């Protein structure tokens, strides 16, 4: 998503569902390679450490003077009618000056937007319905004509413009936690194994304190950890060396 | 990329018909609407009609049937049919692309109508090179005179439009059934009469190209 | 799409009595020479399971599953190939699809249409066999999807073979705070008959954490024929209800479960 | 005919401070949400081009000096800060309501520190006598403000009659007014004076700008 080929527009945004995986978010975070970090809810140095039922990245562009309007809570012309972000929105919003990748000879009109729409959109919504709306009663049906506004208006990235007029690729990390099981996690930064220590130990499942030493016995393919008869841990299976 | 300059007319005379065919560039043609305007004949701007993006043309009150819009998609040439053409509606034509809220986003450098009853005239350019007693420091002026030519506009430039920072393009001035415009530009004197200086015009009415070096 | 069998025969519900089978590790803890008491959704011993069959019979029916259900697959031409879980099995709201279409073992949960009469169909078998796989008439079609896994690619061998059952093919199916646990367990066999009465110790497959209510099930079947008029080959499966019961295990030197006690 | 009162006409706003310019309208609002028009920049050598569509928005290519809003009527465009490159005239189009007529234009003229104009003089060449005409060019450049006054005057007396002037409004740069003087003489005219005088007054310079030339320097 952050090295795509390119990306939507800002009222047909990408919902990029992704589920079942693990990645570090502080890897973004400390890349130096970005415009906008400005999260809402969470730190991206604690968001390594928090699991979620699933994610979303929403990819867009918009204009530098735009990326303001891009908040919980916040009105707009694209955040009403193109994206809407709830008040409650614990996720994480990024972007980066995309001017040298996605303007074109002359300025790149091929992004779109939608100027308005008849009622605003709820939280994490998209419309790619090119209908209009006129004034009064005068049915239109189409063609434009006598005040009924065509709604898409398209976007003016010129590869010489100021830094308000270029485009940013942005993309909305949001998080979502259900009774469903958290599935989106981040890693866990694991040491290194000390053998015949008395060391304290954080295995994926268990936890405590004991000297660490290996033996001849042998678990079984699946299993990761083993205790004795008074359901005491005796032995494990170190996770990342079988 | 983006102009939509005009081209067709040369002259009118009052109570006639004529198209202009404006050239289309920066859009596709059968998705988005192109308006049609003058240049403030008298009073400010006015709006002469709007072709939609695939539908019906719109027009003024007065225009409704004089002006008429044509848009060919086929070889991507917007005609704009006039009739009844009066000596008053002497004005300059342009085109520009539909926005969404009815906007005209980007425009066109069109191109000036004149409308009256004279006949049109090729252009004459003269050298004009400063006296043998006007004394200067190492620095020179030159200028172009296009002096007996109708209808409006005339191009000039200063060696194939080799020069555009010190060239001044003035406006032309009102004569019996002529039209009389001046250009002019400062250069040092490494340039003239060291070396030589060729002065340019391009008359679309006519299209003719006179060369006069100075 | 819309195929439903015609060849159908109707027959009672058939059962049997399994002996000791549904027996599993409820946990990946290792345990040596000791009995671990533990109460968890095991099969009750000496209980009663349903009788399926696919032969020249067709059963694939809406079957419960309130707490738990256990397979045994007793097969010798590999008709198996997956099952269907979900609350209504229907487009209405996601549902977990396992399949194996010979070539890879697709796991996903989707808003799947699934048919009334669900089953896949082998082409060719007479001459110039191969033993491919073309029809699949599990589901229509499929949106908002939630889960997906792919196994690594192979060639299954979908010859049907005569005499005896083969291979014995069981399952443990439940749902643990949305983490379906699945455990398998593959051993030849010899049999001629209903299922075998022995014991067998179930290991975990896989943990799909996914998060549904499942109250429904059906079980996917391979048919064969060189579109009612279908038949299917030799093959035969069980279902069993788990229920929250205390057992022993009997652990070995080794780890595993050499034996095991219903409470 | 949507009567657009874009009003005041024009402007002399210097560095560093605010334009105001204002657009009454009467036909006519509620529009979707809104009730705005759209705005626009001519410059003297190029045709206008879109700033503001809904009196709210922005556009590539100027700074972000230009926003404004309006009521149901009377609509305000609002430059701040003003700099030494906004010599063009500013319209406003009416979207609500047909026909899309214009503003009546308002011009915003750079307020620079006054100059006065360049001294130069073309006499004509053999070329133009030999057509019969004998044209002479004055070339006063580089003045602020645009008020002046060019007219020639022969050895006689002073000649008002072939006084010919070519007005150059403020150039997007270059923020001085420019104009091109002439005069229309013939071969047997040109012979009969020895001198020729192109007098000019500016405002601010209060001797006048005066450039003559002898008839033998051809």
């Amino acid at each position: 998503v952050f090295n795509a080929t390119r990306f939507a527009s800002v009222y047909a945004w990408n919902r990029k569902r992704i589920s079942n995986c693990v990645a570090d978010y502080s890897v973004l975070y400390n890349s130096a390679s970005f415009s906008t970090f400005k999260c809402y809810g969470v730190s991206p140095t604690k968001l390594n450490d928090l699991c979620f039922t699933n994610v979303y990245a929403d990819s867009f562009v918009i204009r530098g003077d735009e990326v303001r309007q891009i908040a919980p809570g916040q009105t707009g012309k694209i955040a009403d009618y193109n994206y809407k972000l709830p008040d409650d929105f614990t996720g994480c919003v990024i972007a980066w000056n995309s001017n040298n990748l996605d303007s074109k000879v002359g300025g790149n009109y091929n992004y779109l937007y939608r100027l308005f729409r008849k009622s605003n959109l709820k939280p994490f919504e998209r419309d790619i319905s090119t209908e209009i709306y006129q004034a009064g009663s005068t049915p239109c049906n189409g063609v434009e004509g006598f005040n009924c506004y065509f709604p898409l208006q398209s976007y003016g990235f010129q590869p010489t413009n100021g830094v308000g007029y270029q485009p940013y690729r942005v993309v909305v990390l949001s998080f979502e936690l259900l009774h469903a099981p958290a599935t989106v996690c981040g890693p866990k930064k694991s040491t290194n194994l000390v053998k015949n220590k008395c060391v304290n130990f954080n295995f994926n499942g268990l936890t405590g304190t004991g000297v660490l030493t290996e033996s001849n016995k042998k678990f079984l393919p699946f299993q990761q950890f083993g205790r004795d008869i008074a359901d005491t841990t005796d032995a494990v299976r170190d996770p990342q060396t079988l | 990329q983006v102009q939509l300059k005009q081209s067709g007319p040369s002259l009118v005379q009052p109570s006639q018909s004529l198209s202009i065919t404006c050239t289309v560039s920066g859009f596709s043609l059968t998705s988005y609407g192109v308006h049609w305007v003058r240049q403030s004949p008298g009073k400010g701007l006015e709006w002469l009609g709007v072709m939609w993006r695939g539908g019906n043309t719109d027009y003024n009150a007065a225009f409704m049937s004089r002006l008429s819009i044509t848009k060919d998609n086929s070889k991507s040439q917007v005609f704009f049919k006039m009739n009844s053409l009066q000596t008053d509606d002497t004005a300059i034509y342009y085109c520009a692309k539909n926005g969404g809220a009815h906007a005209m986003d980007f425009w066109g450098q069109g191109t000036s109508v004149t409308v009256s009853s004279a006949k049109t005239t090729p252009p004459s350019v003269y050298p004009l090179a400063p006296g043998s007693a006007a004394q200067t420091n190492s620095m020179v002026t030159l200028g172009c005179l296009v002096k007996g030519y109708f209808p409006e506009p005339v191009t000039v430039t200063w060696n194939s439009g080799s020069l555009s920072s010190g060239v001044h393009t003035f406006p032309a001035v009102l004569q019996s059934d002529l039209y009389t415009l001046s250009s002019s530009v400062t250069v040092p004197s490494s340039t003239w009469p060291s070396e030589t200086v060729t002065c340019n015009v391009a008359h679309p009415a006519s299209s003719t190209k006179v060369d006069k070096k100075i | 799409q819309c195929v439903n069998l015609t060849t159908r025969t109707q027959l009672p519900p058939a059962y049997t009595n399994s002996f000791t089978r549904g027996v599993y590790y409820p946990d990946k803890v290792f345990r040596s020479s000791v009995l671990h008491s533990t109460q968890d959704l095991f099969l009750p011993f000496f209980s009663n399971v349903t009788w399926f069959h696919a032969i020249h019979r067709f059963d694939n029916p809406v079957l419960p599953f309130n707490d738990g259900v256990y397979f045994a697959s007793t097969e010798k031409s590999n008709i198996i190939r997956g099952w269907i879980f979900g609350t209504t099995l229907d487009s209405k709201t996601q549902s977990l699809l396992i399949v194996n279409n010979a070539t890879n073992v697709v796991i996903k949960v989707c808003e799947f249409q699934f048919c009334n009469d669900p089953f896949l169909g082998v082409y060719y078998h007479k001459n110039n066999k191969s033993w491919m796989e073309s029809e699949f008439r599990v589901y229509s079609s499929a949106n908002n999807c939630t889960f997906e896994y792919v196994s690594q690619p192979f060639l299954m061998d979908l010859e049907g073979k005569q005499g005896n059952f083969k291979n014995l093919r069981e399952f443990v199916f439940k749902n643990i705070d949305g983490y379906f646990k699945i455990y398998s367990k593959h051993t030849p066999i010899n049999l001629v008959r209903d299922l075998p009465q022995g014991f067998s110790a179930l290991e975990p497959l896989v943990d799909l954490p996914i998060g549904i209510n499942i109250t429904r099930f059906q079980t996917l079947l391979a048919l064969h024929r060189s579109s009612s008029g279908w038949t299917a080959g030799a093959a035969a499966y069980y279902v069993g209800y788990l229920q929250p019961r205390t057992f022993l295990l009997k652990y070995n030197e080794n780890g595993t479960i050499t034996d095991a006690v219903d409470c | 005919n949507i009567v657009l009162t874009q009003s005041p006409a024009s402007l002399a706003v210097s560095l560093g401070q605010r334009a105001t310019i204002s657009c009454r309208a009467s036909e006519s609002v509620d529009s979707y949400g809104n009730s705005f028009l759209h705005w626009y920049q001519q410059k003297p050598g190029q045709p206008p081009k879109l700033l503001i569509y809904l009196a709210s928005n922005l556009e590539s290519g100027v700074p972000a000096r230009f926003s404004g809003s309006g009521s149901r009527t009377d609509f305000t465009l609002t430059i701040d800060p003003v700099e030494a490159d906004d010599a063009a005239t500013y319209y406003c189009q009416q979207n609500n309501e047909d026909p899309f007529t214009f503003g009546s234009g308002t011009k915003l003229e750079i307020k620079r520190a006054d100059a006065a104009p360049t001294v130069s003089i073309f006499p004509p060449s053999s070329e133009q006598l030999t057509s019969g005409g004998a044209s002479v060019v004055c070339f006063l450049n580089n003045f602020y403000p645009k008020d002046i006054n060019v007219k020639w005057k022969i050895d006689g007396s002073e000649r008002q009659n072939g006084v010919l002037n070519s007005w150059t409004d403020q150039d997007s740069k270059d923020s001085t007014y420019s104009m091109s003087s002439t005069l229309t003489l013939t071969k047997d005219e040109y012979e009969r004076h020895n001198s020729y005088t192109c007098e000019a007054t500016h405002k601010t310079s209060t001797s006048p700008i005066v450039k003559s030339f002898n008839r033998n320097e051809c």
